[PDB]
């Protein structure tokens, strides 16, 4: 029963709860009962970025990166509805939580890749006929990925979307066209995909834990350049509750 | 003599080309470390997220800077006043992203310059000198402390310490004016009296002594050759110099005592700069310059602007523009 | 960066011409009869 | 410090200066086209 | 785009005898996430400066 | 072809009235009786296909319905603009005085 | 990083000990004039 | 070239520090 | 056929094609190589392969 | 320009009745406003919620109307949200919450009237500065 | 014309460095006694 | 209106718009002037002229 003073500065605060190795049970779903995920935690352990090959006909791979924004990566205190569907599948509908983190990882050679690691508006479903959540249960679904910078964000020359200059004021008589992409800010909104593989289950407490893999675009600097493809892998924890 | 004794004798030896001493024992490695890290960083450090909002600022030459724009960038606001040595980072790449070089450099340098002061005491002692040159040095030193350590402590973050670069310095000064109105602060005004006055008195002394040099040379040679190092005679006529200055103003406004005069020359800029340092060091805890905003009011109650209100408008421009993505709430409280 | 292309030759001559002036004066001073 | 006995004064007479300068300036006049290319 | 296309002259001599990696994580064989140790190209350079 | 979506939206009804689907909540202070209770309900139950649909917010007192009816003329609806509604910006858009 | 930390800790301790023990080694006496200052 | 120029001038200045200090004309008492 | 192999079979990488005052990297001449275009097979109207 | 009786004549209630404050009342009003209110409402804004200011137009569109003496006095007794829907004595100084807002304890009816009058008169003097915030400094 | 951008500084230093070497040598020779 | 006259009425020809290290001819800044685009008259939806 650790207190905040036990944990502060240790790095535990960025870690998701784990389940003992004994947790290989089943958590029964009463199809007449409504359910909630009281807490969903996602702790990323690796961030991979898809390299961008030159011939455009090569098999592009996901390569490792170095995290440089420290232990600020995890999603937590996420809650939402856990619907029991007609076909016996369950669907988690994310309502709220700390469900995004800006992250910067660095590629070999120094290129920095910022992204909004997230499961915002996650909708994720199991296979049909889940009478009990088990170590064979998995969730798959989709989420939103809004712009990494929101609309008030001003670049170093004071240009922005919902605020800022709408031109390059330090170049009063430059031709506008060449600078259009940098002058006119755009707000990206794209989709990401995620899988959760349950690895442990406490059927008594209704706790589950496992691994996840998510895939999403990285920061595109409000339209100034192309995003990179990111694959995020880690562990997750969830507490299931009658609701 | 044993090894340690010999070593002590060397360290404190009056015959080394550069004096070492015990203060030197700390000074030399710390200054070397601060220097090496500073040069490498200034040339080749990647951009640093100074304000902790994932908005990295480029300080080094290789990354788009010249001498005027370049800087070793202060450590991240996320770090605040936390101690961030190299072994606290997961990697050198993280260390660099978060502005580790800044902390390494300013700590090693503050220690090293402190030991520089002490070392000035030490050598004065070994040479049979009077001890207070180190007291004169305490003024620039105090200032360094004010901008690299004290102001960060008071504001809760080394991210608000003065940047190690020319443009970074100007940045520091302007944000400082925005939030503390330092121009209207009497300690800064005394600091200005200190350095303007120091400049005046430098030129004045230099020119009075130069004006009263005793003829020892021909017109085809430099007059400097009329002085020889270690000669016991003074090289200028202070009676003539005092006759001149005393007549320029009036007699009793002028120094007839060289000791008194030189003590003045030491005291004025040192005390002034002491007050500059204390000004920064106290605005560190937000006791700010005078605020006469809307101080004059007519019979109806209309605001009658003074020059202070114009100053206020300029400060407002600085305030609203500085760190444009870092504030989410209406009051900039640190 | 799109720097000024004369900047290099400008800095080079700015340093070299007067430095060379000084070096010439110094060396011919040293070589004068001691 | 004992002065070094191996020292020697150096000379360049005026005719050598003119020859040298001529050599440098004519070399430059020749190679500069290739430097600009 | 190997080194010999890029006008590289001492890089190949470093590689010839076993220095193939950067402190920045890349290698000349095009690997990623390699730890060259101190004797990266940068380490070799620094050594020669000292 | 590149467009600033907020400038463009200023040329629609959004630049003329309170857009029930997009406009920051502080705007509801413009008219009597909307803030904060109705404003919070309205933003919460957005978006709306038409202005009158604001009347269908579950739980509304008759007084509230009357106040809404009285203020429909000051309302509009346009397409939800992601740039204006992300970041919780309808609750706080970075503007104070 | 742990090796770097241990290294720096040892180095700093070395020089600090030098400073302290140095100033304990009859320092008032290390001046040109009066040496008996005990 | 810019970076090379800046660092070159700086390097020359440091070398100058070295000669000015260790290879100064020694002060001589008369 | 590996792109690397094909790239070796191109005269722009032949070290005996340069110039004494053509300075800098090979990339400054023909460019930074992006991709093999593939092997070109030439044929005449009668379908004979030509070289 | 002078602080005239006309400047100092403000709406007493919603029904078109006015009241003319003395100069002593104006000074009392400024003093008491600084004493009990300026920490948040300096210059007619609101530091802990800038969306609501002390401009007369704003107070007039409040519920119940707060652009007259009776409205402001009532607000200082039993403050409400802008729509009148919630009583907020527990988080806003008032006579009703003098126990948890102790500077309110020595404020008399007379004092509330003076403060009210200050809030109504000051925009008549300062125009857009009142409730304007830093833009208008 | 599209000339090499380093041609100018190359030519300038090609002239100046050895010319200056010679001028130094010459002048320190003239300043020697006799 | 003569183009020359219009061209005088343009701030790019104001001698007080420069920089100490912005070197060279004015043409190097805003460019080599080619032609007057003509006088711009702005109006709002109500057709009021705006300046
Ligand atoms: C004069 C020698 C000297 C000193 C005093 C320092 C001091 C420092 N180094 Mg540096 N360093 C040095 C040489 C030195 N360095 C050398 C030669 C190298 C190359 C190997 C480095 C490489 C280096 C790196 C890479 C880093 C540092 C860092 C630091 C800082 C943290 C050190 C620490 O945690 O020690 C703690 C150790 C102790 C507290 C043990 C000492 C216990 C003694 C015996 C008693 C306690 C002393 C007491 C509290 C005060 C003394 C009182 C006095 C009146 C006598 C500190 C400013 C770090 C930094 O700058 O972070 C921002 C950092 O990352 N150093
Ligand atoms: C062993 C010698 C050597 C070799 C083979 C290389 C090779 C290379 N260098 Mg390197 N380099 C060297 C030494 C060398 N370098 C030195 C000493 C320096 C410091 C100056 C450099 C600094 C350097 C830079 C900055 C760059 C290179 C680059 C390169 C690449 C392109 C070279 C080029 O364009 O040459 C061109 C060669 C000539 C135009 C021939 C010059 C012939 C001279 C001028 C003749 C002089 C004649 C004389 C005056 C007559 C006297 C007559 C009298 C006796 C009567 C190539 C891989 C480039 C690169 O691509 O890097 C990525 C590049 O940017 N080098
Ligand atoms: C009366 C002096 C004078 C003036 C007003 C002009 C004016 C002009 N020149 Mg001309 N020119 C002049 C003399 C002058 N020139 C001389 C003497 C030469 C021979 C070198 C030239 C050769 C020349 C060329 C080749 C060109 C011009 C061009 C021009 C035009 C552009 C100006 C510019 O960019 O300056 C820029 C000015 C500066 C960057 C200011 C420099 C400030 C110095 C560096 C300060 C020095 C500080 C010092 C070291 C401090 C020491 C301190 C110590 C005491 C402690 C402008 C109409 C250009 C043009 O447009 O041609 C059509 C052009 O291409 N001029
Ligand atoms: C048309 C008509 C009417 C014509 C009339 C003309 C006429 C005949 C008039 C006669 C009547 C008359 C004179 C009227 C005057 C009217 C009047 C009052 C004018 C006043 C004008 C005026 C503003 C005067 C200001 C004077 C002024 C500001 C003086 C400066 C004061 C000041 C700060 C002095 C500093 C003194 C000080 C302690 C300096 C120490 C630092 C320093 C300089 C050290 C240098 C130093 C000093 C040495 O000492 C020696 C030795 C050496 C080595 C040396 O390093
Ligand atoms: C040292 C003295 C201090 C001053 C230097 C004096 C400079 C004088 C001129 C010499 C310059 C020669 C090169 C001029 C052309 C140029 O711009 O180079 C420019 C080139 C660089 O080339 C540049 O590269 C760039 C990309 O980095 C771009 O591609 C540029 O377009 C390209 O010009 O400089 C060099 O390559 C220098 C190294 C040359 C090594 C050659 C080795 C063979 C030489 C043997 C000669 C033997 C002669 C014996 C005679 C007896
Ligand atoms: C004998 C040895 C000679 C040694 C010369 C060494 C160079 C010294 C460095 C000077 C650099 C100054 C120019 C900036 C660099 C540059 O690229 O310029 C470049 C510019 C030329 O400008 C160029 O012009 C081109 C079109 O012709 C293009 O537009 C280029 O883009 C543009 O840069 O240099 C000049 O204009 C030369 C004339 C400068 C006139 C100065 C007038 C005012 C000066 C007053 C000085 C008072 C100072 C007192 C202080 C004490
Ligand atoms: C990037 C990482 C690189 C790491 C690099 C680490 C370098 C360390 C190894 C250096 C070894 C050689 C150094 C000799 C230089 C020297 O000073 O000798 C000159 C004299 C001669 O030594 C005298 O030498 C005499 C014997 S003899 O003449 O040498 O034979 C002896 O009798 C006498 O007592 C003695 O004082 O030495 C001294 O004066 C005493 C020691 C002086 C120490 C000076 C260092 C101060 C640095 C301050 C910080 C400045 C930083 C910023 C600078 C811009
Ligand atoms: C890393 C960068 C290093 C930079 C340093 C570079 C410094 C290089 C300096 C070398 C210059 C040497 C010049 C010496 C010039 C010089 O001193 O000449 C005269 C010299 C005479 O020497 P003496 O033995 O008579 O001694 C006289 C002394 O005063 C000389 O020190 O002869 C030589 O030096 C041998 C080679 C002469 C060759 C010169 C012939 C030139 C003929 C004209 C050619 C052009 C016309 C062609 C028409 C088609
Ligand atoms: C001092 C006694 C005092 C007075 C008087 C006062 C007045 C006041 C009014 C009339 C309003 C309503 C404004 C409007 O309708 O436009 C109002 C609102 C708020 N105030 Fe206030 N206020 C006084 C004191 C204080 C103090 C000391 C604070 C800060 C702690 C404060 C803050 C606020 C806030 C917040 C509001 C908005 C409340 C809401 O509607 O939710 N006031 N005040
Ligand atoms: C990190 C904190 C460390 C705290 C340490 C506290 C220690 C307290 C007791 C210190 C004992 C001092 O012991 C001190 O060291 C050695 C012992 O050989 C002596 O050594 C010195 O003696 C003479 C004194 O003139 C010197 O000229 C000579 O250079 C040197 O040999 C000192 O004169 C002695 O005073
Ligand atoms: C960027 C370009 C750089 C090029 C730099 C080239 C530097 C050239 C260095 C030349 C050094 C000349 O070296 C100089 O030689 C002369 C003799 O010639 C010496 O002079 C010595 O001998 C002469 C004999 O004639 C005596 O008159 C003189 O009293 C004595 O000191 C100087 O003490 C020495 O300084
Ligand atoms: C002598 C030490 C010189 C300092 C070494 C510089 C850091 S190393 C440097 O880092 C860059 C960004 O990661 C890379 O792009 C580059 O390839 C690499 O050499
Ligand atoms: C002067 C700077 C000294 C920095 C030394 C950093 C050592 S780093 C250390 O070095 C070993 C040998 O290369 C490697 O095997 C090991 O993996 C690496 O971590
Ligand atoms: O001034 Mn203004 O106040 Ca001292 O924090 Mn708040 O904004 Mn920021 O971190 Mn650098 O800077
Ligand atoms: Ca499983
Ligand atoms: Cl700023
Ligand atoms: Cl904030
Ligand atoms: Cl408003």
């Amino acid at each position: 029963t650790l207190t905040y003073d036990d944990i502060v500065g240790t790095g535990l605060a960025n870690k998701c709860p784990t389940l003992d190795d004994t947790a290989r049970g089943a958590y029964p779903i009463d199809s007449s009962q409504t359910y909630r995920i009281a807490r969903l935690c996602l702790q990323p352990t690796t961030f991979l970025v898809k390299e961008e090959p030159k011939n455009k006909r090569q098999e592009a791979e996901f390569v490792p990166t170095k995290l440089v924004t420290r232990e600020t990566t995890s999603l937590d205190q996420i809650q939402g509805e856990l619907k029991v569907n007609s076909d016996g599948s369950l669907t988690f509908v994310e309502e709220d939580g700390i469900d995004f983190q800006p992250v910067t990882v660095q590629m070999a050679g120094g290129e920095r890749i910022p992204l909004l690691f997230t499961v915002k508006n996650l909708v994720a479903s199991t296979q049909p006929n889940v009478t009990s959540i088990t170590t064979s249960t998995d969730f798959k679904g989709e989420f939103n990925v809004p712009s990494y910078r929101t609309a008030n964000f001003l670049d170093p020359k004071g240009r922005g979307l919902a605020s800022g200059y709408d031109s390059a004021i330090a170049l009063p008589q430059a031709k506008e066209e060449e600078l259009a992409r940098a002058n006119v800010k755009r707000f990206s909104l794209t989709k990401g995909q995620i899988s959760l593989n349950v690895a442990k289950v406490d059927g008594r407490t209704g706790e589950i834990a496992g691994t996840f893999e998510s895939e999403q675009l990285s920061d595109d600097d409000m339209g100034a350049h192309e995003p990179h493809e990111v694959k995020i892998q880690g562990v997750f924890y969830a507490s299931i509750e009658p609701a | 003599a044993n090894l340690w004794e010999r070593f002590c004798n060397w360290v404190t030896s009056t015959d080394n080309r550069l004096y070492v001493g015990w203060f030197g024992v700390i000074m030399i490695p710390t200054l070397l470390a601060a220097t090496i890290c500073f040069v490498i960083a200034f040339i080749a450090a990647p951009p640093v997220d100074i304000d902790g909002i994932r908005e990295p600022v480029s300080g080094s030459l290789l990354y788009g800077n010249n001498i005027i724009t370049g800087a070793v960038v202060p450590s991240s606001n996320a770090i605040g006043l936390h101690f961030y040595p190299i072994w606290e980072a997961a990697s050198l790449d993280e260390w660099l992203y978060n502005g580790g070089p800044y902390q390494l450099i300013i700590f090693h340098f503050l220690l090293g310059a402190s030991c520089y002061m002490g070392r000035q005491w030490e050598l004065s002692y070994r040479l049979g000198m009077r001890p207070w040159i180190c007291v004169a040095y305490s003024a620039p030193l105090a200032s360094a402390f004010a901008v690299f350590l004290i102001y960060p402590i008071g504001q809760g973050s080394f991210s608000d310490g003065m940047p190690l670069g020319i443009s970074g310095t100007f940045n520091f000064m302007i944000v400082f004016q925005a939030e503390h109105n330092i121009l209207m602060h009497p300690f800064h005004q005394l600091g200005v009296a200190g350095v303007f006055g120091g400049a005046l008195f430098c030129a004045m002394h230099g020119s009075l002594v130069t004006s009263s040099l005793i003829r020892e040379t021909t017109e085809t040679e430099s007059a400097n050759y009329g002085y020889k190092f270690g000669q016991e005679e003074e090289t200028y006529n202070i009676v003539a110099a005092h006759g001149y200055f005393g007549r320029l103003i009036f007699q009793y406004a002028s120094f007839n005592n060289s000791r008194s005069l030189h003590f003045f020359l030491a005291a004025w800029p040192v005390v002034g700069v002491w007050f500059a340092a204390l000004g920064i060091s106290t605005m560190a805890f937000n006791l700010n310059g005078f605020n006469f905003n809307h101080s004059v009011i007519d019979a109806k109650g209309n605001v009658i602007n003074t020059w202070a209100d114009i100053i206020n408008r300029a400060n407002l421009g600085m305030e609203v523009m500085h760190e444009r993505n870092a504030h989410n709430f209406p009051l900039d409280l640190a | 960066m799109e720097v000024n292309q004369l900047g290099l030759i400008a800095t080079a001559l700015f340093v070299l011409v007067p430095s060379v002036f000084l070096i010439i004066l110094y060396v011919q001073t040293e070589s004068q009869q001691k | 410090m004992e002065p070094n006995p191996n020292r020697q004064p150096v000379e360049l007479n005026r005719t050598s200066l003119y020859l040298g300068l001529l050599l440098i300036l004519v070399l430059a006049l020749l190679f500069s086209s290739y430097f600009f290319n | 785009n190997p080194m010999w296309r890029q006008g590289m002259f001492v890089l190949p001599f470093m590689a010839r005898l076993g220095v193939t990696g950067s402190w920045s994580g890349w290698s000349i064989t095009g690997e990623t996430g390699i730890d060259p140790g101190f004797w990266s190209f940068e380490g070799v350079a620094l050594a020669h400066i000292v | 072809e590149l467009v600033n979506v907020v400038d463009e939206k200023l040329g629609t009804a959004y630049g003329e009235k309170i857009d029930l689907n997009n406009t920051n909540i502080a705007a509801f202070i413009q008219y009597r009786g909307l803030y904060p209770t109705l404003a919070k309900l309205i933003v919460k139950n957005a978006p709306y296909e038409s202005v009158e649909d604001v009347l269908n917010i579950p739980g509304l007192t008759e007084r509230q319905k009357q106040i809404l009816r009285e203020n429909l003329e000051h309302f509009t609806v346009t397409e939800v603009e992601t740039a204006l509604v992300e970041g919780g910006d309808r609750y706080n858009n970075g503007l104070y005085k | 990083m742990e090796t770097l930390k241990i290294t720096v800790y040892i180095v700093v301790t070395f020089f600090v000990l030098l400073f302290v023990f140095g100033f304990l080694s009859g320092d008032p006496a290390r001046n040109p004039k009066r040496k008996d200052l005990e | 070239m810019e970076t090379i120029t800046y660092v070159f001038i700086f390097a020359c200045i440091i070398a100058l520090f070295f000669f000015a200090i260790f290879f100064r004309e020694p002060p001589r008492i008369t | 056929i590996p792109e690397k192999l094909a790239f070796y079979d191109y005269i722009g990488n032949n070290p005996a094609k340069g110039g004494l005052f053509r300075t800098g990297p090979m990339n400054k001449g023909d460019g930074i190589a992006q991709a093999w275009k593939g092997h070109a097979v030439f044929r005449n109207k009668e379908g004979e392969e030509l070289f | 320009a002078e602080l005239t009786p006309e400047v100092l004549t403000v709406p007493l209630n919603s029904e078109g009745k006015t009241i003319t404050l003395t100069e002593k009342q104006y000074l009392e009003g400024k003093r008491l406003f600084q004493y009990a209110c300026a920490s948040c409402h300096v210059g007619g804004i609101t530091k802990t919620n800038p969306s609501l200011d002390l401009r007369t137009e704003t107070l007039a569109l409040a519920t119940p109307p707060r652009d007259n003496i009776e409205g402001l006095v009532d607000y200082m007794k039993n403050p409400t949200t802008y729509d009148g829907e919630q009583e907020i004595a527990e988080v806003h100084p008032s006579l009703r919450s003098a126990d948890i807002f102790p500077k309110m304890r020595n404020l008399t009816e007379k004092d509330l009237v003076a403060i009210a009058g200050h809030i109504l008169v000051e925009p008549k003097i300062l125009g857009d500065k009142w409730g304007g915030g830093k833009v208008y400094y």
